[PDB]
RNA sequence: GAGGA
């Protein structure tokens, strides 16, 4: 509105391609990495492998256990673990979840995603349901399992952010461009033979119109005008994922407001 | 404090020497045939071709780090299209009555002739380089 | 045809042709 | 064996205040500002926004040294204008940019079908 | 020569090297564990006996 | 180029 | 081994999408490029991360234990 | 250990993560690089111990190498590379990013030097950012090749206080070199200064460089086309030539220059051709890149490569030789039985003509291996002797 | 190969035809003809350093002797056939290389001395080395977590099994100047991607250890100690 | 391991060069540099 | 180390925003110096990159072979064909401000391998520990407790 | 044996 104004131009189940104009490069880039970095959510964090005969190292099954996303729209309902007092995790800090397969089969028996439950109590929160893209319906491939192979382990869910440990971030790669057509001269084209040629120009050229050759280099102008593509691991609606970026950031800066009230009061 | 010197200079010849936004100027006093003037230019933010015509004085005024162009007190010799600020650092004198002045802007350089430029160019770090049209 | 004449990319069959009946450890164990 | 631990990445840790004020001395009304548990996010952004100010006459920060989670931040303004006041302002200004993104989003959001 | 020459030495550590643009010319990163373990023997004068005491 | 593997259809469907 | 999960850089979860492009390639007879591109991974920090992966775990599970 | 240089005094700064790290200045010194090398530290025990070193052994100390008597530090790679960049005529620096180059420098005193233009829109050039690190008084004046109080091309150098008036700083002035700078400022305002100026200076342009990037690529080394049939068809004028005095010598009619062997005379002229034919080849090459050819400026600024790696990359790899002749009939009068014999045609004899660029045909493949192979052996035996010399 | 003439030395020849060529590949599909039959009939040959001396090889099949005959200025500069006499053609110049350097990408354009420490390096990367390792209980074992084929392959990393287990994976680098972090050598390397799992990799070690070598009565045995004037 | 399996080695006339005569046998690039360097060949 | 002499060691490790990032929101996971190169003369290194990009993108195998007739020509006609710089170039984002570069990028996949010798085998101190017996100097071997 | 550099 006054400040940024925001035109979506194209939303999926888990993209969307806006245009951020009327901001700051500053601002603009800062949510591109909060939204990468900062954003909490939920995550396998801790393995009890109660028994394992698969041909998988724990630590490695526990690895991939890690990376799986899950279902964490109302994250905010749920509690650090360092903030919960009780010893190590109850139903405010954690979510327990569980898997046994066995190779009852005589071909191989995948373990998909799919086969977590949860035991833990949601207590209603839209918590934790692993996330299933797929269209066949069983999640990411956990592991394989010939025939007597059985595996039996319990985890732990816990709210966490990028920022430790990547598996918790809802990233999944985010798009930033400005003056697709270098009006800004913000860069320099290494070329052989002509730049105009040899570099493809960008998709988004369109949207602004070329440069008119005929005009000197305007120094005045500043870079507004932002195209952003959000991809959404899938833990979080992109909208939200976009959304929650920004309310995180404001809630960082309202900190520091905030400390700056105490250091003036004494 | 004031004008220091003032002229005016048909610019003789521009050469972009292998750089882009910096060219070297050649341009003649008009005035003072005897007064030439050699000058890099940030051609991009002031563009300049041969015959052209420029911004004037050599002026002194208008420590004390620079502070921005607080744009409710900006009133300077702000009526130019080109201000320059720069230090003097040779006063190689060409002949009996040819003073050349040497001063060199962040890197940009420039070179002035004559005699009636007389010790009012003096040694000075000071200096906001200006010649008119 | 068949008798046609070899283009410098057939050669590799030939490799696998070597490489199947030889491995490549047979000098130790030839 | 070495490898500090990740949170405090984001932790304010025993007397580490969030900030720590210092007057700098080598110019008048100016200040030096430490933040802990940050870098150029927040950095950048304060920083660039505090450019925007009128009266504010240098502005600048710095990451010290990427394995820690710190960055000075040294404000100067004119006199008769306290930095810290240069700071609040500025902090006011981004969270009321941001509070305006945050509703503009979600109305073109809405404006969806998926 | 391999004893007396030189020899084999205490209070000595050795590790891979790392370039760094944050290091003042003459500094050096010890790593901390290094430093937990190499050691220096101080003297306690009155002008430090507060801060070793506080060491120890 | 590349190295292709779609080769054993080339003598495959060429035998 | 068994296929990572999320493309190393990119982040996207790739661990599901193993079986699909087998299918492709087996049942549609597709070509990796276009099978590829069909399960969505645009990028190449996720290309990189299905055409290369190499599936040892067969392998392992044929050790009759 | 070659040198008292080799062991140095440092301070200590205590951080995670296992490896020692280390200013980057002092690489060339303990001439190391952190390919994994590693490095020992030890720790003095007495008070006087640790005093001889801060004295005596301290790193600020050994800037100038009684070797001979020119520092043996300077700037390096990274830092000396954007330097010249940063330093350029053509740099100009924005506002922001100019206040924050300033509060990178520790020792700023506070004051925004004016900028180099207050036209309407304050720009500074690089250089005066640059000066800002430079200690007040200094002047060193060199006035390399050309320069003329003008210095149309920039070269030279010359800095008229603690600030600089005109030239590229490159490694002539601020590397390891006799009259530069790093000696100046010692013999001037004493190793802490000077210790003081190696820290402004590489944080200064490594921020700099960092928010202005910095890469090289294939493309860096592709010649233009009509510069590589240029190229081609000096090398063809170089086989005629060969095979002018070839047919020559076989015609008897060569005239052996005296004190030498007919037949030396014969292989010393084919092996002076081919040379001037690589090199000419490789001044044609140098002569067409645009100066935004990365490996170009990784030369200007002379922080690694030369000519010859250009030669090499591009135009031809030229002649490989084996104990200084070329390669020799290891099988019976011929150099390999993909030969007919008594060939003396360069390349029979191992005159690789493609760039690296171009790749290796077999034979050149091959003999370039033995060339290589010789060069790793002289290395094997050269230092084992050079150790044992030294000690 | 064996060169050899045909209705003309022209149109002098391989013995080897395509036909041939049909019929390996047919055994190579079955899964009849193999190399020992290329032996038989004499269209290949074992040569020793010995009798190179008295031969004439030619490196290329086709190009080497078509006949004596608009360049793509990239290509290299490839001689000629220039001679007519052969008696031999290489079956692959690639073939020159050994085991580890068969494994460079491009070693044509490299400078030989960086083939030869790629050579020696090759043998310490982090991998798969065995298909068994998990049975295997040998000291100092390194496995890789999640292997990768390369995407620039050379033909012959087919005969090694080299693509089916791999030693290293396919990282997305650039080159850059970036924080002046990566310079004299090594580099910056993300460290989400890390946790992602990459480069990631197990360690085996193996503790060995018996019953009393000797002693009649000295017997040393494994159980849990305890103050048992111990 | 497969290098391993066909390694060479010479006891002890330049023998640390690249005869012509390897050409074909002997990989040109692969060789312990080294006090070995040249000595260690490979098939 | 990369598969042809340039082995190296890591020596920081950035999250991923800090990264410089591409347009398309690719970010590298391995950042060398452009300074190996010259020195050196890897060709060879920057060929496989250009090559391996082409692969990925199109989904094949880089036919790396040494003596065969690809040239680098080839690779960049097909590299521009899926719109990119015909030579690998990207224009890349400063991760810390998001502001272009000025400078475009060599960017591309690339096959390293980890060598051994980490450096938790290398690291090692010693504050007086056991000695020898007959000299009674310090053992010897990181692995003893040597000096 | 190993071996990095
Ligand atoms: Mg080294
Ligand atoms: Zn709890
Ligand atoms: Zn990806």
């Amino acid at each position: 509105e006054e400040g940024p104004q925001v035109k979506i131009r194209e939303a999926s189940k888990d993209n969307v391609d806006f245009i951020l104009s009327n901001v700051d490069l500053a601002m603009a880039n800062s949510l591109r990495r909060v939204m990468i970095a900062e954003i909490p959510t939920l995550a396998i964090d801790s393995v009890e492998v109660e028994t394992n005969t698969t041909v998988l190292a724990d630590e490695f099954i526990a690895h991939r256990l890690g990376l799986i996303p899950l279902q964490s729209m109302d994250i905010e309902q749920l509690e650090y673990s360092r903030d919960c007092f009780c010893e190590d995790h109850c139903d405010k800090c954690s979510v327990v979840l569980t898997l046994q397969a066995f190779g009852e089969s005589e071909s191989t028996t995948n373990v998909y995603s799919k086969d977590l439950v949860i035991v833990s109590n949601l207590m209603g929160r839209n918590i934790g349901h692993p996330i299933i893209q797929d269209k066949e319906g069983n999640g990411v491939l956990i592991c394989k399992l010939r025939k007597g192979q059985e595996l039996k382990l319990t985890c732990v869910a816990k709210k966490g952010i990028a920022k430790e440990h990547a598996k918790w971030g809802p990233a999944a790669a985010i798009e930033f461009e400005y003056d697709p057509w270098n009006k800004l001269k913000h860069t320099d084209y290494w070329y052989e033979q002509d730049s105009a040629k040899e570099w493809p120009q960008s998709k988004n050229c369109e949207y602004e119109d070329p440069p008119n050759e005929g005009d000197p280099f305007d120094y005045k102008a500043q870079a507004d005008t932002f195209y952003m593509n959000v991809e959404s691991v899938g833990s979080i609606p992109v909208d939200q994922v976009v959304v929650r970026g920004i309310d995180t950031l404001q809630k960082k800066v309202a900190s520091i407001l905030l400390a700056l009230t105490q250091m003036d009061q004494d | 404090s004031n004008t220091l010197f003032d002229d005016i200079f048909q610019v003789s010849e521009v050469d972009p020497g292998r750089y882009n936004k910096v060219c070297r100027i050649e341009a003649a006093s008009t005035t003072q045939d005897q007064c030439k003037l050699t000058l890099d230019i940030n051609v991009e933010l002031f563009p300049v071709a041969a015959q052209d015509s420029l911004t004037v004085t050599i002026a002194s005024s208008l420590t004390r780090s620079w502070r921005p162009p607080q744009a409710g007190d900006r009133s300077l010799a702000d009526d130019y299209d080109y201000v320059m600020y720069g230090t003097a650092y040779k006063f190689e004198e060409v002949s009996k009555d040819l003073i050349a002045v040497y001063y060199s802007f962040g890197g940009l350089l420039m070179r002035l002739e004559g005699n009636y430029r007389n010790l009012n160019n003096l040694k000075q770090e000071n200096a906001y380089l200006l010649i008119r049209r | 045809d068949e008798s046609a004449p070899i283009t410098a990319e057939d050669s590799w069959a030939v490799i696998s042709a070597f490489f199947r009946e030889k491995g490549l450890v047979s000098q130790q164990l030839d | 064996m070495n490898a500090p631990d990740r949170f405090e990445l984001f932790l304010l840790g025993e007397g580490e205040s969030k900030l720590k004020i210092d007057p700098d001395t080598k110019a008048p009304n100016a200040v030096v500002i430490t933040f802990e548990k940050e870098d150029h996010t927040l950095g950048n952004l304060i920083r660039a926004e505090l450019l925007n100010d009128r009266k504010v006459l240098f502005a600048a920060y710095k990451v010290e040294h990427p394995f820690f989670a710190r960055f000075k931040l040294r404000i100067q303004t004119t006199e008769g204008y306290d930095p810290k006041d240069a700071l609040k302002n500025a902090c006011n200004s981004i969270i009321n940019k941001l509070g305006a993104l945050k509703t503009n989003f979600e109305t073109e959001w809405n404006l969806q079908t998926l | 020569r391999g004893n007396l020459m030189g020899k084999r030495v205490d209070f000595s550590a050795r590790t891979v090297i790392s370039g760094d643009p944050n290091l003042e010319l003459d500094q050096v990163g010890v790593p901390k564990s290094i430093a937990k373990t190499l050691t220096y023997p101080e003297v306690v004068t009155p002008y430090n006996i507060d801060r070793l005491t506080q060491l120890v | 180029f590349i190295k292709r593997d779609r080769m054993r259809r080339n003598f495959l469907r060429m035998r | 081994m068994i296929v990572p999960v999320r493309c190393f850089s990119c982040g996207k979860v790739v661990g599901d999408k193993w079986e699909s492009y087998l299918n492709l390639l087996q049942e549609d007879e597709l070509d990796e490029g276009t099978a590829l591109s069909r399960l969505g991974l645009k990028r190449y920090c996720c290309r990189r991360m299905i055409l290369t992966h190499v599936d040892l775990i067969e392998k392992f599970l044929r050790y009759n234990p | 250990s070659l040198h008292k240089m080799s062991m140095m005094a440092h301070r200590v700064k205590v951080i995670p993560y296992s490896t020692f790290r280390l200013n980057l200045s002092v690489t060339s010194p303990y001439n190391a690089d952190f390919d994994g090398d590693e490095m020992n530290l030890h720790v003095p025990q007495s008070e006087e111990t640790r005093a001889e070193l801060s004295q005596l052994c301290a790193v600020p100390l050994q800037i100038v190498s009684p070797q001979s008597n020119k520092p043996c530090m300077g700037i390096v790679q990274d830092t000396l590379c954007g330097i010249r960049k940063l330093t350029l005529r053509d740099t100009f620096i924005e506002l922001d990013q100019v206040l924050n180059m300033l509060y990178w420098v520790p020792d700023w005193d506070g004051v925004i030097p004016t900028p180099a233009i207050i036209k309407p829109k304050p720009l500074w050039s690089g250089k005066q950012i640059l000066s800002v690190a430079i200690p007040n008084g200094i002047h060193l004046q060199r006035f390399d090749e050309g320069t003329t109080l003008l210095s149309p091309k920039d070269n030279g150098m010359l800095i008229i206080d603690g600030q600089i008036i005109f030239g590229v700083v490159e490694k002539k002035t601020v590397g390891s070199s006799n009259g530069g700078l790093i000696h100046v400022v010692t013999r001037e305002k004493g190793p802490q200064v000077c210790a003081k100026l190696f820290g402004n200076i590489q944080k200064v342009v490594n921020f700099w460089l960092l928010h202005n990037g910095f890469s090289t690529g294939i493309g860096d080394t592709i010649a233009d086309g009509p510069t590589m049939r240029e190229i081609t068809e000096t090398i063809a004028e170089a086989k005629k030539k060969v095979l002018d005095v070839t047919k020559e010598a076989q015609a008897n009619l060569l005239t052996a220059k005296h004190g030498m062997t007919l037949r030396e005379s014969f292989e010393d002229n084919v092996v002076r051709f081919l040379n001037e034919a690589r090199d000419k080849a490789g001044r044609l090459a140098e002569v067409n890149l645009k100066d935004l050819n990365n490996v170009k400026q990784m030369v200007m600024a002379g922080s690694k490569g030369s000519f010859i790696n250009i030669a090499q990359m591009s135009a031809c790899v030229g002649q490989q030789s084996v104990e200084g002749k070329r390669i020799a009939f290891g099988f019976v009068d011929r150099t390999l039985p993909h030969f007919s014999k008594d060939d003396y045609s360069p390349e029979s004899k191992g005159f690789v003509e493609n760039s690296y660029l171009r790749g290796l045909t077999p034979q050149e493949f091959f003999f370039h291996a033995m060339g290589g192979r010789e060069g790793l052996i002289d290395t094997a035996v050269k230092t084992a002797e050079t150790g044992y010399i030294q000690r | 190969f064996i060169v050899e003439d045909d209705e003309s030395l022209g149109h002098k020849e391989l013995k080897v035809r395509k036909g041939h060529i049909a019929k390996l590949m047919a055994t190579e599909y079955q899964d009849e003809y193999t190399w020992s039959s290329l032996l038989n009939e004499g269209l290949v040959e074992y040569i020793d350093a010995e009798e190179e001396e008295s031969i004439l090889i030619a490196m290329q099949p086709e190009d080497l002797e078509p006949a004596e005959a608009d360049v793509d200025p990239a290509k290299r500069i490839r001689v000629s056939h220039h001679a007519t006499t052969f008696t031999h053609c290489e079956i692959h110049p690639s073939m020159i290389l050994g085991v580890a350097a068969s494994i460079i990408p491009f070693p044509d354009h490299n400078q030989s001395p960086r083939n030869t420490y790629q050579s020696a390096m090759g043998k310490q990367a982090m991998g798969v080395f065995l298909t068994n390792y998990n049975v295997r209980m040998d000291t100092m074992a390194n496995i890789l977590y999640y292997p990768q084929k390369p995407l620039g392959t050379t033909r012959a990393m087919e005969y090694l099994k080299f693509r089916e287990l791999p030693a290293g994976q396919n990282a997305i680098v650039a080159i850059a100047c970036y924080s002046g972090y990566n310079q004299e050598d090594s580099m910056i390397m993300n460290q989400s991607s890390i946790d992602r799992g990459l480069f990631r990799s197990l360690f085996f070690r193996s503790y060995m250890d018996q019953e009393k070598k000797y002693g009649m009565s000295i017997t040393e045995t494994f159980e849990k100690p305890q103050r048992t004037n111990t | 391991t497969l290098s391993h399996l066909r390694r060479t080695n010479t006891p002890i006339a330049k023998p640390r060069q690249l005869h012509n005569t390897h050409w074909g046998l002997v990989c040109p690039a692969e060789t312990p540099e080294g006090q070995a360097c040249g000595l260690v060949k490979n098939l | 180390a990369s598969r042809h002499g340039q082995k190296g060691t890591i020596g920081i490790t950035y999250r991923r925003e800090d990264m410089p990032f591409t347009a398309e929101g690719i970010v590298p996971d391995l950042i060398i110096n452009p300074h190996a190169i010259p020195s050196r003369m890897t060709v060879a290194h920057l060929i496989e990159c250009l090559l391996s990009k082409v692969a990925a993108l199109s989904g094949n195998e880089g036919d790396a072979s040494p003596f065969t007739d690809i040239t680098v020509e080839g690779i960049s006609k097909l590299l521009r064909e899926h719109g990119y710089q015909s030579r690998g170039f990207e224009v890349m984002y400063n991760g810390h401000t998001g502001k272009k570069l000025m400078a475009q990028i060599f960017f591309g996949p690339t096959y390293y391998q980890r060598l051994r010798h980490m450096v938790d085998d290398k690291i090692h101190a010693r504050a007086r520990g056991p000695m020898q017996v007959l000299t009674r100097q310090p053992v010897e071997g990181r692995s003893r407790d040597g000096g």
